[PDB]
């Protein structure tokens, strides 16, 4: 039923069309990356006006009717619970990988083969990050540097006026609900 | 940016005309190179795979594309071999330049950079050669 | 006869040449298929009957399997050309396959046209 | 003025068969890339805008509901294969369109359709006879327990996957979950639940029903958690 | 601007001029009707992907179903279709004989009219050849039914009619229908297709079917009673549900206790309603729609056999046999309008319980063929073979005369008629000879549908008939265009099937030739 | 490229970009450090989304007639 | 409380009770039973489960991973893994998967078609080439070169191969029987029958009829 | 690119040369064998040379196409070398191109096709020589 | 990749395989069209002088540098 006016497009013309949609969501957010990121003026359905550069808030308000772009938003919904900070880094990196993949489709690579290549490189990257990592609170429960590092990231947001008082508050909260020995915070 | 003045259109005009001469002569490379059909204006037709003969019988009118034709003649006088490989290399470098120019890199920086690769390139081939 | 032999030989080589030798085998059947149409007979059946008598010669050399069976145009039925006397020179079938192969090679190498 | 059709659209002969052959290939193309475990997915959108992503051939054909007459024949045939077996709809759909494609040039050359049917009915029975003659029964090959061979077949589908390093654990979870059931086995019975976080080896296999239990209301230190 | 249309003065209808051959146009409408069914002729007939008016897909090769679904609007084609409907009377086969033969008579008539022969002289030749064909057809009668009521005999002759409707499965269907037909032929002079009913059930395949006596109904008995010999059968069209009063009957409920009181009052009333069924001496009840849960237990309380017939045609099937008519009210104790039956019981066949109305006390002259199939479209196409198969032997209750099939009679009858036209001087020989060539279209249909050069079949069929080898027809085979004897193979057609087909086909063709102009009207 | 060359030629330890226009690179001095679980999930979720998009070649939606 | 209906109905068929909306009809008719019930601590959160129910024909498998795609991709592969184990125990007769059986039939039917004079020769051979699509699309979908594999695969069957087929993991041919890539023979038999029966319905059709509505 | 002529590349050039050689074959396909049908040859003036001999047709056949002229030059090689079999040559070569063009659509390079046809001709001459009968 | 294409091989897998053989081996690894695949070119005796490869990069790069320096063209009379 309703076969008339049915969407029908496949092959490289479809993949490049899907890649074209993901790039628009990435390029829209590529400028809002970092503390020097350009804000985004969001107008609500109720007529409100807001301005911010939060990657998560940009995607929640961005009601892209394209289906491939909706998956990019569903991805970020889970990232806020795992990473928190680099929500723009995920979308910007995905758009970069898809943009570089478009150069490979012209060379004649299959999408599933590119998928296997990135999975192999993603393991090489994840293996390299542990080598260049460093500890902070190893073998000791300390509260001084834990207040320092969290205070640096907060300085970019509107809490910059009283950024120091917020960091000490975030430490006593997690320290209260959870124990640093068990290392399972809720 | 505004980009009111657009002199880059002449770069893409010279790169496209230069890349066109390479794309035609590409398939005729090697012993198994696919032959090509040339038809003279009188009516005669011939078949050949020698890249030097094909460039002469192309009647190239663009200035930038003529530089690849005169380039192939320089290789014949100096070396006498690799006539087709030169035009294919130049077409790919210019095609690669089309990606760099879009990124905002100047032709002079690209020009000076390629000379450094040429300087290191000659050392690579000379080291792995057989005296 | 070559339609069955070359089709079996194609399975031995491989290496992006199994399909080409198989299409070379199928291409030769146009001659008995064309001779059958000109003789006002069903080319699909007579071409199939030739390949069956020739394939049986390949399965085993037993005398019950007919051998060297040709195509009679008048009666519209296969016939043994050794008895019927329908013979041709060897150089014809050899040169015609060689020259026809060189011609298709000369055209397949043409991937471009330049006019002046 | 006085015509026979008067809206009755009808065409017959070779053009009708060739039209149905091409319409059947469209259904093949819709499920051609989903063949195999590593097949490409398919995105389907209903009228409400809800998305549907799945690489199962049977689930794709149910959501299409193509209105072409010849296409409905393959869909109803494939749907019956899903109800009876639940697997092989893509193989049936691809082979049918491919049998139709190979006989397409012969149909155009004046070959009758009925002669083609005698070939499929003949070649099919010869193929079914060749399967049973060459097929092999494997019950206790090499004196190996069935729990071990089924482990090899389980990890085969799981090989070179995101859980390839720990598929030995995941391979046993499949054999354990299937062996827990009675003689009447079914895929719907053995449910699965997802829990984000934690190592891959920490995937648990509850013998009964399990759920997240978002109930966090008052009632602690009472309500004994054990019952006979 | 003049000159406009010529001979156009009646409602602006498309009146073909003398150059446009108005007669040639009504013939073309009939030729197109043949091509829609010329391919479905024979055992190798091609199926038609018919789209019902309800947007339902059905794949079949039956002629009556094709024309019933194909809205034939041309009147010149309706006449031939009316002959097909008249063909269904006095015989249940030979429908495509009317379409293929009449299409050849009209198609060949154009070759005569183009020469200049008058349409009135063409009609006289076909009428003379039809009368001559009826004199030659008795001489072609090869065998005749022994009337021994033998399943080995009835099944053997029935194979020809079953084929061309459901090919390949002609062995099972011939045995089953033979078992159903043989059980009524003892009822001398009363055989009819209305007795031999059909009941389709979703099942494994056609091989899992069988025959059972009495009016079988696929819906199992809903009640808990296994068997009951009660004659009074109460049929109701209204389902067992919440009652409504035909008068005002205003029901007001406010509190929750009053809801339970009225609910109890309804159950006490329904208990009295089902009580009234047993009070009228009737332990059987039928229902069209749903059946309530409490009323179901009431049927088991008084051991009243509950019956469910959702199909309307199943209900009317009982109204004309047992007499139980459906009333509009829900369980009115109307004992006068109830039915009468000798035995009613449940029976499990093919792993399915089916309601049965068997006639144990009475002699019994009714049967039913319980078909099994994994597709509703397949069983329906097999049902059409039962009608054309059973009706073949309804004709054999008349004069038992069989003729060869497979196009054998069509060549001999053409050969005998062609000789009559060669020696007959005058202008009628032109139409008499073409009447013989019209018979050749039927072997040409069988040959084309089997993938064989038709001209080679006619050449061989005439040679063997020239040597006197009658009863020789087309050997149905893809890779063998030769011929074989229809008697040795057992392929035989009915005499009355060819008699009434050649008669009605000629009248339909002559009736179309007599017409020369189609004119509109208004009341 | 200047930061990348410094990660090889100048010194082997990793060095970042001075986006806030502070003194210089080597964010370790600037005290700008992200979680290891953060970066591991960042490029993992990004790759998983690319594979999910690369393995889709047909978006079928019926139109209104 | 707050139990999903699917989990409740899954426990309904496992315990053998009934989900009654109103609490007024709650009695022994709807109440279920179980042998051993215990509240565990899977991943910190509590998970209720009744073990050893009377109608215990069901179970549940809780997955764990670093993200949803680790579990979703794992969810798809395990559902077929359950069917593979479910198939091997039911039907002991099997054949090599990955298109290995399809290439063997292509050799038998093609060599058989030569001995069949008539129009059936080209068609039985056409039936054979149609079986190539199953091992072909597995190579095309896996990103491999179907030419190099099919030519190397069809050559192996001629020399004596009977189980060699397509390997989705490694871009080469492999003995799918020794690799334990099996499928039920009767399920594969029903695929060819339904395929030919479906093609025969389309080939046997010559005209389409449409009642004007 | 700007030039004093015209250029055309791609797979369609192979197809254009395939359909050309296939056309020349159909002109001498029905006239194959001793029961071959005659064919007209309308010259530029108006004369009509009617004949069924394939060699006589190709000598007079004038199709202004390069691929067709290759088969005309090919005819002279077979006529001078042997003097027979020219009709089967043009027909065999036309089917090899129509079949090879289908392989090229299946991503089979012409070099792999050219290699297969060369080995097939070698083995075909071997099977022919092994199955002769001397005078 | 152009030589591999003309030899019927895959243009990508040929150069992709050779880039690993050159990282591990030497310049002996190259495309052999006589055999139709990758082989040790030093054993096949298929070599060319050094001036061909050096003069090619020298003259080609100078032409690319010359074409890159073209800002515009002026039509004189
Ligand atoms: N003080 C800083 N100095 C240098 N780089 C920074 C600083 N703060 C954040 N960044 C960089 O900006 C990027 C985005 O940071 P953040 O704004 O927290 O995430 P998002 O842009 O996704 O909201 C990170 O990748 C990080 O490397
Ligand atoms: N016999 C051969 N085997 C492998 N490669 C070859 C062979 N002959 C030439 N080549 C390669 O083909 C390229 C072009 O060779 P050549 O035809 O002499 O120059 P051009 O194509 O410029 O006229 C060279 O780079 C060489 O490596
Ligand atoms: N591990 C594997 N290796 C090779 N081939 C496989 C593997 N798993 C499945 N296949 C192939 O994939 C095809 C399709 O399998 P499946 O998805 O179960 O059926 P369908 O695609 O009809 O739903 C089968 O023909 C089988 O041969
Ligand atoms: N096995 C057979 N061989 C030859 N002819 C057959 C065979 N079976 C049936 N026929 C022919 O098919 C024709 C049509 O039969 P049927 O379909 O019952 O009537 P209609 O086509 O008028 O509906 C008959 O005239 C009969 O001769
Ligand atoms: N007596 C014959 N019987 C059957 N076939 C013949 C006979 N004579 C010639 N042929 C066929 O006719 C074809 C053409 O023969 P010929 O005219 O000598 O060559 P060409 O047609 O190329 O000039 C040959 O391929 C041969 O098979």
């Amino acid at each position: 039923k309703d076969q008339d006016r049915k969407s029908r497009l496949m092959g490289l013309e479809a993949l490049k069309s899907h890649i074209m949609a993901a790039k628009a969501v990435a390029n829209t957010m590529r400028t809002s990356l970092g503390p020097n990121g350009l804000d985004k003026m969001m107008v609500d359905k109720d007529g409100d006006v807001t301005v911010t550069n939060d990657g998560a808030t940009i995607l929640s308000m961005m009601d892209v009717d394209h289906q491939i772009a909706k998956l990019m938003v569903e991805l970020s919904k889970s990232q806020d619970d795992e990473i928190g900070d680099g929500t723009t880094g995920v979308v910007v990196l995905a758009g970069a990988l898809l943009e570089e993949a478009e150069q490979l489709l012209d060379r004649g690579i299959h999408p599933i083969r590119i998928a296997d290549g990135y999975e192999q490189a993603a393991r090489v990257a994840i293996e390299h990050l542990d080598k260049i990592s460093d500890s902070v609170l190893v073998d000791i429960k300390d509260t001084e540097p834990l207040i320092q590092t969290a205070k640096t990231t907060l300085g970019s947001k509107v809490v910059n006026s009283c950024h120091r008082q917020m960091a000490e508050i975030a430490v006593n909260a997690v320290l209260t609900v959870a124990d640093m020995e068990r290392r399972d915070v809720d | 940016y505004q980009d009111r003045d657009k002199p880059a259109q002449i770069r893409f005009s010279n790169i496209s005309a230069a890349k066109a001469v390479a794309d035609a002569i590409r398939t005729s490379l090697g012993p198994k190179g696919m032959d090509k059909m040339i038809q003279d204006g009188k009516g005669d037709v011939t078949i050949t795979n020698d890249g030097a003969t094909i460039l002469k019988q192309m009647q190239v009118l663009h200035p930038a594309a003529r530089m690849l034709v005169e380039l192939s003649k320089a290789q014949d006088i100096e070396a006498g071999d690799g006539t087709t490989s030169v035009v294919i290399i130049a077409g790919s470098l210019l095609d690669s330049c089309t990606k760099l120019l879009q990124k905002g890199i100047h032709p002079t920086i690209i020009s000076e950079s390629f000379q450094k690769a040429l300087e290191k390139g000659i050392e690579i081939l000379t080291d792995m050669s057989r005296p | 006869a070559l339609s069955i032999y070359l089709e079996n030989y194609a399975t031995s080589m491989g290496s992006r040449e199994q399909l080409a030798i198989a299409e070379f085998a199928r291409s030769l059947l146009v001659i008995p298929n064309t001779l059958a149409v000109n003789a006002a007979q069903d080319s699909t059946d007579l071409v199939a009957k030739l390949r069956a008598f020739h394939n049986e010669a390949q399965v085993n050399p037993e005398r019950k399997n007919l051998k060297w069976i040709g195509l009679d145009l008048s009666n519209g039925k296969p016939r043994d050309n050794k008895q019927a006397g329908v013979f041709e020179p060897t150089i014809v079938k050899v040169k015609s396959l060689k020259f026809a192969t060189e011609a298709a090679i000369t055209i397949l190498r043409i991937d471009d046209l330049i006019k002046l | 003025v006085i015509l026979l059709k008067e809206g009755t659209d009808s065409s017959q002969g070779i053009p009708q068969l060739v039209s149905n052959i091409s319409a059947c290939q469209v259904i093949a193309e819709a499920v051609r890339t989903t063949l195999g475990p590593r097949g490409m997915d398919k995105l389907i959108v209903d009228g409400r805008g809800k998305a549907t992503i799945s690489n199962d051939g049977a689930t794709i054909l149910k959501l299409l509901d193509v209105v072409h007459p010849a296409a409905k024949t393959l869909v109803d045939i494939a749907k019956s294969q899903d109800a009876e077996v639940g697997d092989g709809t893509t193989s049936v759909t691809l082979l049918a369109a491919e049998f139709l494609k190979q006989v397409k040039p012969y149909v155009e050359e004046g070959l009758h359709p009925q002669i083609i049917i005698r070939a499929f009915r003949t070649a099919t029975q010869l193929a079914v006879n060749k399967i049973k003659e060459i097929a092999v029964t494997v019950k206790k090959a090499d004196k190996v327990e069935q729990r071990k061979l089924l482990e090899k077949c389980a990890m085969t589908a799981l090989s070179s996957k995101l859980i390839s390093q720990q598929k030995a654990f995941f391979a046993k979870m499949v054999v354990d979950a299937v062996m827990m059931l009675d003689d009447l086995l079914q895929l719907k019975m053995i449910g699965i639940k997802k829990v984000q976080g934690g190592a891959l080896e920490d995937s648990q296999l509850v013998a009964g029903v399990a759920f997240k239990k978002t109930f966090s209301y008052a009632g602690f230190e009472m309500q004994p958690k054990k019952y006979h | 601007k003049a000159p406009g249309f010529a001979q156009m003065l009646k409602e602006g209808a498309k009146h073909f001029s003398g150059l446009e051959e108005a007669v040639y146009r009504n013939i073309q409408a009939c030729k197109e009707l043949a091509q829609t069914t010329r391919t479905a002729y024979g055992p190798n007939g091609m199926n038609k992907m018919v789209i019902n008016h309800l947007e339902k897909l059905f794949v079949t090769n039956d002629a009556a179903t094709i024309l019933r679904e194909l809205e034939v609007q041309h009147p010149a084609a309706k006449m031939i279709v009316m002959a097909s409907h008249m063909q269904e009377q006095e015989v249940g086969d030979g429908t495509n004989f009317v379409l293929v033969f009449a299409g050849a008579l009209l198609e060949l008539a154009e070759e005569l009219l183009r020469i200049g022969l008058s349409v009135s002289e063409v009609i006289e030749g076909y009428e003379i050849a039809c009368r001559k064909a009826h004199e030659i057809l008795p001489n072609l009668v090869c065998c005749s039914a022994k009337n021994l009521r033998d399943i080995d005999e009835v099944s053997s002759l029935l194979r020809t009619s079953i084929m061309s409707k459901q090919y390949g499965n002609e062995v099972f269907l011939a045995k089953l229908i033979a078992q159903a037909c043989v059980s009524i032929f003892p009822d001398s002079g009363h055989f009819n297709v209305d007795n031999i009913r059909v009941c389709k059930i979703l099942g494994s395949g056609i091989s899992s079917s069988s025959v059972l006596h009495g009016m079988v109904f696929k819906k199992e008995t809903e009640g808990d009673v296994t068997s009951v010999k009660d004659a009074k059968i109460a049929v109701y069209s209204c389902p067992f549900d919440g009652m409504i009063t035909e008068t005002k009957g205003t029901v007001l409920i406010k509190t929750a206790e009053e809801l339970m009181n009225f609910s109890k009052g309804e159950e006490n009333l329904m208990d009295a309603q089902v009580k009234a069924i047993a009070d009228t001496g009737a332990n059987v009840v039928v229902t069209g729609g749903k059946v309530a849960d409490m009323a179901l237990h009431y049927a088991n309380k008084y051991n009243i056999m509950l019956v469910r017939l959702n199909s309307k045609w199943d209900l009317r099937r009982l109204c004309k046999t047992v007499g139980a008519t459906a009333l509009p009210r829900l369980t009115p104790p109307v004992l006068e309008e109830m039915g009468h039956c000798d035995s009613v019981y449940l029976s499990e066949v093919g792993d399915t319980q089916v309601v049965v109305f068997k006639h144990e006390k009475e002699d019994g002259a009714i049967s039913t063929i319980v078909l099994r199939g994994s597709t509703d479209n397949l069983m329906d196409d097999i049902e059409r073979a039962v009608d054309d198969g059973v009706n073949t032997f309804k004709v054999l209750t008349r004069d038992k005369r069989l003729v060869p099939g497979g196009g054998a009679t069509e060549i001999e009858l053409a050969k005998q008629i062609t000789s009559y036209g060669e020696t007959c001087p005058g202008l009628e020989q032109y139409a008499i000879k073409k009447f013989a060539e019209a018979f050749e279209a039927i072997p040409r249909a069988l040959a084309e549908n089997s993938g064989v050069k038709a001209n080679e079949v006619i050449s061989k069929l005439y040679a063997v008939h020239q040597e006197g080898n009658k009863n020789v027809g087309l050997d149905i085979e893809a890779e063998v265009p030769a011929v074989k004897d229809m008697l040795e193979a057992g392929i035989l057609d009915t005499y009355l099937g060819k008699y009434w087909a050649i008669k009605l086909a000629t009248n339909a063709a002559v009736t179309v030739l007599r017409v020369d102009q189609i004119i509109m009207a208004k009341p | 490229t200047e930061v990348r060359a410094r990660q090889v030629k100048e010194m082997n330890p990793a060095l970042g970009i001075d986006c806030l226009h502070k003194g210089t690179n080597d964010m370790k001095q600037q005290h700008v450090i992200e979680t290891l679980i953060g970066k591991k999930q960042q490029i993992s979720l990004a790759t998983q989304m690319v594979r999910m998009i690369l393995k889709i070649d047909d978006i079928r939606k019926p139109g209104e007639s | 409380g707050r139990v999903p209906e699917e989990d409740l109905k899954r426990t309904m068929m496992a315990c053998g009770g009934s989900i009654q909306t109103s609490v007024n009809a709650l009695s022994a008719d709807v109440l279920g039973r179980c042998q051993v019930f215990e509240e565990t601590q899977i991943g910190g959160e509590r998970y209720n489960f009744f073990t050893g129910c009377p109608k215990a024909k069901t179970c549940t498998f809780i997955l764990r991973g670093g993200a949803e795609q680790f579990m979703e991709e794992t969810e798809r592969s395990l559902h077929d893994a359950i069917m593979i184990v479910r198939r091997a125990i039911k039907n002991d007769s099997v054949v090599a998967g990955g298109g290995a059986i399809e290439m063997e039939l292509s050799k038998y039917l093609r060599d058989y078609s030569r001995t069949i004079p008539g129009k059936q020769q080209l068609l039985i051979g056409a039936y054979a080439k149609a079986l190539e699509i199953i091992p072909r699309q597995l190579c095309d979908n896996a990103g491999f070169d179907a030419t190099n594999i099919l030519n190397k695969l069809r050559a192996r069957h001629a020399q004596g191969g009977t189980w060699y087929g397509v390997d989705i993991n490694n871009e080469d041919i492999a003995d799918n029987f020794e690799a334990f890539v099996w499928e039920p023979a009767m399920v594969r038999i029903n695929a060819l029958t339904a395929a030919s029966e479906a093609a025969c319905l389309i080939v046997s059709v010559d005209e389409t009829i449409k009642n004007p509505r | 690119l700007s030039v004093f002529g015209d250029r055309s590349t791609g797979e369609t050039i192979r197809s254009q040369n395939v359909m050309a050689a296939a056309s020349i074959a159909n002109i001498v396909k029905s006239s194959l064998g001793p029961v071959g049908l005659d064919k007209m040859l309308v010259d530029d003036i108006g004369d009509v040379t009617i004949t069924n001999d394939g060699a006589t047709i190709l000598k007079l056949l004038e199709v202004e196409h390069p691929a067709a002229k290759v088969l005309c030059e090919l005819a002279d090689l077979q006529d001078k070398e042997v003097g027979d079999g020219t009709t089967s040559v043009v027909i065999i070569a036309a089917e090899l191109l129509k079949n090879a063009d289908e392989l090229v659509k299946q991503k089979i390079h012409p070099t792999s096709v050219i290699s297969g046809y060369r080995l097939a001709c070698k083995e075909a001459v071997r099977y022919i020589n092994e199955n002769l009968i001397v005078n | 990749s152009t030589l591999a294409e003309n030899a019927g091989l895959n243009p990508i897998s040929t150069v992709t395989e050779l880039r690993n053989r050159h990282a591990q081996g030497e310049k002996t690894a190259g495309i052999n069209v006589r055999k139709g695949g990758i082989s040790n070119i030093l054993e096949e005796l298929v070599v060319q002088p050094l001036l061909v490869s050096v003069s090619a990069l020298t003259l080609a790069t100078e032409t690319v540098r010359s074409i890159l320096k073209i800002d515009d063209v002026v039509n004189t009379r």
